[PDB]
């Protein structure tokens, strides 16, 4: 067989990325401390490639990739936080809607950033809503002088924005009974 | 042209058949919630 | 040149009809009896955390104002407590049985109709899903008062 | 070639056990069946080779020669 | 930065918004910290920014070639799977 066929070593998967070697080394921290990961891509493809490389390293994972149906997302859910051993569970930061409760999770890594600060910040409540036990830290992997940095510049200068505008004014009865 | 008192004796009975279909939902996604859970094999 | 002060003036004159529509906001929740001005509604049957009281009596403030808001608490305050607390205030006290309409997103209807169901089970709930042939066939004689007094639809 | 490669047990699978002794790979994500189109660098010799010492039956025979 | 402009904002938009945080609100929170890791990238994804970068200048618009280079960052496997090779 090996003298008939020769396939591409799964190895090559994280060499020719420099995120995927990133992220090895902080899902190999992070799973040393003890912690649970939830990967937000704005891309299936790299779904696809995510398992590859998290399936190659050994990490379990679950998929929630936008096109599975309804009634399997609840099961997906309650099965996440009730097992121990799914590491991580890779989801796209468009897709789950409001209703999914993934408090079982403490890290949210964001594989790529999206243009809009409001579905990351969807999607980190998604594991920072109220009822959540442990200290919540956000990953953010950007790949050095190229879009990515413009991405999440425009990100910051849509969040201060929001900063200005809404958070800027309490907007409570405080302010009209004070 | 209904007044206020008729509303609320139509509330009340509304309220008892709304209640009744609450319990009933509720029961019916606990069971299936707790058929899902199960898993058994054979000797 | 004569723009900038145009617009200038437009703006002062807006924001002078805000201000004095802030300013009715505020001598309307200034209402002595914390002291909060709407009690809680009896058909409500449910408990009410402090801060969503305080956004049911800010709704029933702009209600009798007449002004439209956007209600922006974060995610899991309870905005559609709030939204069914002020219903049932309305309809308890202002007699606003009146036929309500609430646009939500198809995946949250189901949970809407529940938690109108298990707050205040006295409204007759009409949800509008199903195919063209079930949607007519639910609407059929609802131009008929009380008929149905709260429709959520997607 | 009939060249049949076992990758792997199927990740799903993947959390029944905790030692199974097997190497996990995911579904793939595109068809079943697909048909790719490659350039081949061959030289005259390796044709002559191929058709001297033939080894593309995969039958007794040419692993006997 | 004029502030004044924000504070007439503010007071346009006061009578009709209501807001609130969870951080005021929902007291038995835990804290959240947020950390940007940079990463680099490797010799065929620069291969292949590179080449995008030179398509930009010649029938791709400044989108398509924006979406090109996303991937790109992604992973190279997006655009051509390393082959598989067997004989002829
Ligand atoms: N006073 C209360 N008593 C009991 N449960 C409550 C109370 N207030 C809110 N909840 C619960 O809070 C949860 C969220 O309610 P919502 O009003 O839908 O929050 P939300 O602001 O709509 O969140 P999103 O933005 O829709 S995801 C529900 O499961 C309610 O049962
Ligand atoms: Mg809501």
């Amino acid at each position: 067989c090996n003298m008939r066929t020769q396939f591409p070593d799964l190895r090559l998967i994280q060499y020719d990325c420099g995120k995927l070697q990133t992220l090895a080394v902080l899902l190999r921290q992070l799973k040393a401390e003890g912690h649970r990961v939830l990967i937000f891509t704005q891309m299936t493809r790299m779904l696809d490639v995510l398992e590859q490389f998290l399936t190659y390293h050994g990490h379990l994972y679950l998929r929630l990739d936008g096109s599975t149906r309804v009634e399997q997302r609840q099961a997906l859910m309650e099965r996440f936080n009730a097992d121990k051993r799914i590491f991580c569970f890779i989801l796209s930061t468009r897709s789950g809607g409001v209703g999914v409760n993934l408090t079982g999770a403490d890290t949210v890594v964001f594989y790529d950033s999206d243009w809009n600060p409001t579905m990351d910040a969807q999607a980190q409540d998604r594991c920072h809503r109220i009822g959540q036990t442990r200290d919540v830290h956000i990953y953010r992997l950007i790949s050095e002088r190229t879009v990515e940095e413009n991405i999440l510049k425009k990100a910051n200068q849509k969040r201060m924005l929001g900063d200005m505008a809404i958070e800027g004014g309490n907007f409570t009865t405080a302010y009209f009974k004070q | 042209p209904l007044t206020q008192e008729e509303l609320l004796r139509e509330a009340k009975i509304t309220e008892e058949l709304n209640l009744r279909s609450l319990e009933t939902y509720e029961r019916l996604e606990a069971d299936k919630k707790k058929q899902v859970h199960k898993k058994r094999k054979c000797p | 040149e004569k723009r900038k002060k145009a617009l200038d003036l437009h703006l002062d004159f807006i924001v002078g009809q805000t201000e004095k529509y802030s300013d009715l906001l505020s001598q309307s929740l200034n209402q002595p009896l914390t002291q909060v001005k709407t009690p809680i509604p009896l058909l409500l049957r449910g408990q009410l955390r402090e801060y969503q009281h305080i956004g049911l009596d800010w709704l029933v403030t702009m209600y009798e104002k007449k002004l439209n808001g956007i209600l922006a608490d974060e995610m899991g305050l309870g905005k559609t407590i709030q939204t069914i607390s002020l219903l049932a205030h309305l309809a308890c006290e202002k007699g606003n049985w009146g036929p309500h309409l609430i646009i939500v997103p198809t995946s949250v209807m189901l949970n809407w109709e529940m938690e109108l169901k298990r707050w205040c089970p006295s409204f007759k709930i009409l949800t509008y899903y199903g195919a063209q042939k079930e949607r007519k066939l639910k609407r059929q004689g609802w131009t008929k008062p009380n008929a149905f007094h709260v429709c959520i639809t997607s | 070639s009939g060249a049949v490669k076992r990758q792997g047990r199927c990740d799903t699978y993947a959390t029944e056990f905790d030692l199974e002794a097997e190497e996990y790979v995911p579904l793939p994500k595109g068809d079943v069946h697909k048909k790719k189109e490659i350039i081949q660098d061959v030289t005259l010799h390796d044709l002559d080779v191929a058709n001297a010492r033939p080894q593309g039956g995969q039958d007794i025979l040419s692993m006997m020669g | 930065y004029n502030e004044g402009l924000v504070k007439r904002l503010h007071k346009v938009l006061r009578p009709f918004l209501l807001r609130r945080v969870k951080v005021d609100v929902e007291k038995q929170m835990p804290k959240k910290y947020e950390h940007v890791i940079r990463c680099r990238l490797s010799k065929r994804q620069r291969c292949l920014y590179d080449d995008f970068m030179a398509q930009t200048t010649t029938f791709m618009s400044v989108i398509n070639i924006l979406m090109q280079l996303r991937k790109v960052c992604n992973h190279p496997n997006l655009f051509d799977p390393r082959p598989v090779t067997s004989p002829f």
